[PDB]
Formats: structure tokens, C-alpha cells, sequence
């Protein structure tokens, strides 16, 4: 998805607490990104037996 | 005119680094320089 931060010239990633890299720039138009799983929630099950 | 230079010396230390949202650095302290801050490095 489209980001919001902005950095250095001379950085190209950034990472999370639990480094995990959240920011990418890419490389052919200058722009900066987020990335974020699709596995997202909690299921749960309910049987009858 | 007249001009001067202050040149020092860097040694091997252990620091405490924060960064705001920007991630551009705004404070630091150094350890083992007096009690307060090695009560600050270690929580
Ligand atoms: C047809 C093609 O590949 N055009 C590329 C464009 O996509 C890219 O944004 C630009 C700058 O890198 O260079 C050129
Ligand atoms: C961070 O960047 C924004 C946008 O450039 C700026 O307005 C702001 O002053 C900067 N600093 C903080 C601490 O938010």
C-alpha cells in the first residue's frame, strides 16, 4: 500500500521493533511503500459433536 | 584573522540512542559517566 514517511538519501529500509522490515522504497520511481500481511484475525470453530 | 580548532579523542563506549518520527536522532546518553546515566542505560 501506498506509505507516508519519507528519509535519507542514503537509506533504503526500514525495519519494526521486531525487525520487520515495513518501508521499502522502489527502485524505478522514487516512491516509498508499506507492506503488511493478508493474514490477519481470529477463527474460531463451533461443533455441535 | 585569527582562528582556532579543538581536536579530541574517541574511545569504545556503549550508548543510548532515540529517534522521533522521523527517525532523526534527538538525544543521547553515554554510560559510565556518572550514576543517573547508568541508572538510564539500564531501564
Ligand atoms: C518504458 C520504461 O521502461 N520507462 C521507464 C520508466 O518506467 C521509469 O519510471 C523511468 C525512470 O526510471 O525510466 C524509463
Ligand atoms: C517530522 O516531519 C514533518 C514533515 O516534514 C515535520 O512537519 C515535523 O516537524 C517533523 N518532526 C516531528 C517531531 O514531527
Amino acid at each position: 500500500t501506498n506509505s507516508t514517511k519519507k528519509f535519507q538519501p542514503f537509506q533504503q529500509f526500514g525495519r519494526d521493533v521486531s525487525d520487520f522490515t515495513d518501508s521499502v522504497r522502489d527502485p524505478k520511481t522514487l516512491e516509498i511503500l508499506d507492506i503488511a500481511p493478508c493474514s490477519y484475525g481470529g477463527v474460531s470453530v463451533i461443533t455441535p459433536g | 584573522d585569527a582562528s582556532a580548532y579543538f581536536v579530541g579523542h574517541l574511545k569504545p563506549l556503549t550508548m543510548l540512542v532515540d529517534f522521533d518520527e522521523n527517525g532523526t536522532i534527538i538525544d543521547a546518553i553515554d554510560c559510565s559517566q556518572d550514576p543517573l546515566s547508568e541508572l538510564k542505560c539500564t531501564t
